[PDB]
């Protein structure tokens, strides 16, 4: 699951540009492990876990 | 979250939602190796049980 | 520098530009959609499940169409041939349940960025999800976004 998330973030990072923000809506109802680890692996700016 | 980025900051925000993508596909090497060994252990545990 | 020498290359995921059979980026973008829908499809089928894929491409239904063929989608939403505002929901239901009757357990709908009804009203993937949910299917939206 963590791999699927990072595969998407990697594709998002693989581009150019000012005034751009990107939201990755992650599946995982009870824990924040996926959010935290994806955030760590892809050096995300802000995580909502 | 989108409105904060679009209205409080001047950012054009594009949302990406994985959905079922996050449950589909083949298991990664770690999941295959570990799920397999766990299956083996689950059997032994069940047999060794008293 | 009296006579401008200007040449144009079509760098577009859309595939909207006229005169060219395909634009630079179109097939690659299509591959990204396929990449994702392939994961959705790569699970052992469940009894009452549905999936909605919100695909990008603002001005042309090419990505929506090609994804439809490439993934064996039940229904697709394209700006070139939009459904009636009056009965698109009822036609969606018909098509899906017809396939479900024939054995299909992996109901997939593809919604283009520019998806509309014949009265120019946009069709959100959330709108589509709600239709399939009232048919008794556990529906899941997948928005490709900037991945494409």
């Amino acid at each position: 699951s963590l791999d699927r998330i990072c595969r998407a973030i990697d594709y998002i990072d693989a581009t150019a540009s000012h005034s751009r923000a990107f939201i990755v809506e992650v599946m995982g109802r009870h824990c924040g492990w996926l959010g935290l680890l994806a955030g760590l692996a892809t050096s995300a700016d802000y995580i909502l876990i | 979250v989108k409105d904060v980025l679009v209205n409080r900051l001047g950012l054009d925000t594009r949302v990406t939602t994985l959905g079922h993508v996050q449950r589909g596909g083949t298991a990664v090497a770690f999941d295959r190796i570990y799920a397999t060994l766990q299956g083996v252990e689950a059997v032994n545990a069940v047999l060794e049980c008293d | 520098h009296r006579n401008l020498t200007i040449v144009g290359l079509v760098g577009s995921i859309d595939n909207d530009m006229c005169g060219t059979d395909s634009t630079i980026g179109a097939y690659s973008s299509l591959e990204r959609i396929i990449e994702l829908v392939d994961y959705i499809d790569a699970t052992a089928a469940s009894h009452s499940r549905a999936f909605v894929v919100e695909v990008m491409g603002r001005h042309c239904g090419w990505l929506g169409l090609m994804s439809g063929i490439a993934t064996g989608a039940d229904y697709i939403f394209i700006p070139e041939r939009p459904p009636s505002e009056s009965n698109w929901k009822d036609d969606l239901k018909k098509v899906c349940l017809r396939h479900r009757e024939k054995g299909r357990r992996k109901t997939t709908v593809i919604v283009a960025e520019g998806a509309i009804d014949d009265q120019l009203n946009p069709i959100t993937s959330e709108e589509v999800k709600d239709v399939l949910v009232e048919i008794g299917l556990d529906t899941r939206i997948t928005r490709l976004g900037h991945v494409q």
